[PDB]
């Protein structure tokens, strides 16, 4: 990770480029996460036996427009952006493909009502009632 | 005098083999067993309630609905 760090400086070393300023996140991120390891060996059992035996690019640029309009924000919004991504996405997609062209594909799948999803609110209005 | 609420019991002679004969049980009382007695209970009063029976056809799973466990459905 530290040369990750100096090899993305010295390629671009534009230093506002939001890039960096993406790495210097992902730096926080490893000193944050970074104490759960342990420094183990990888010791085969006969080294060790052995031991005992002696012993025993416009994209990027709305990426970059995003993270400059970060410096205002709260960290709940991210945690319930981080929390619903994926599910927000799915649905998406679904919804753009059953509309492709302003024109009602004859094949995708029906929208229709089940029993699953009525439990599924059933037991979400519960949660809610128990607050 | 066919509206009490007592169960009907009925005997059984035997006028001969294969003649059998019923009659109403019936058995003399006290009065005081039957000015005493308790009177039955009370039912509550009317009342009527609500809830979804199908929304858009199809039936939700809650208390108020039968249960999935327990003839709706054409197979032909």
């Amino acid at each position: 990770l530290n040369l990750i760090w100096d090899n993305c400086l010295k390629y671009n070393q534009d230093m506002n480029h939001p890039l960096r300023r993406m790495a210097n996140g992902m730096r926080k991120e490893a000193d944050k996460l970074i104490p759960l390891i342990p420094d183990i060996t990888i010791r085969s059992r006969a080294e060790v036996e052995a031991e005992e035996r002696r012993k025993q690019i416009n994209g990027m640029a709305l990426v970059g427009e995003e993270a400059a309009e970060q410096t205002y924000e709260d960290e709940a919004y991210k945690i319930w952006k981080q929390v619903t991504k994926k599910d927000r996405a799915l649905i998406a997609k679904e919804r753009y493909q059953l509309f492709a062209n302003n024109k009602l594909n004859v094949e995708e799948p029906a929208l229709l009502r089940t029993k699953a999803g009525m439990r599924r609110f059933l037991k979400s209005r519960r949660e809610a009632e128990a607050l | 005098g066919y509206e009490s609420t007592r169960p009907l019991r009925y005997g059984e002679a035997s006028l001969g083999p294969g003649q059998p004969l019923f009659y109403i049980d019936d058995e003399e009382v006290d009065f005081e067993k039957v000015i005493n007695a308790p009177l039955p209970k009370v039912p509550r009063d009317m009342t009527f309630t609500a809830h979804w029976l199908a929304v858009e056809g199809v039936q939700p799973s809650i208390p108020q609905n039968p249960t999935t466990a327990e003839d709706l459905l054409p197979k032909g």
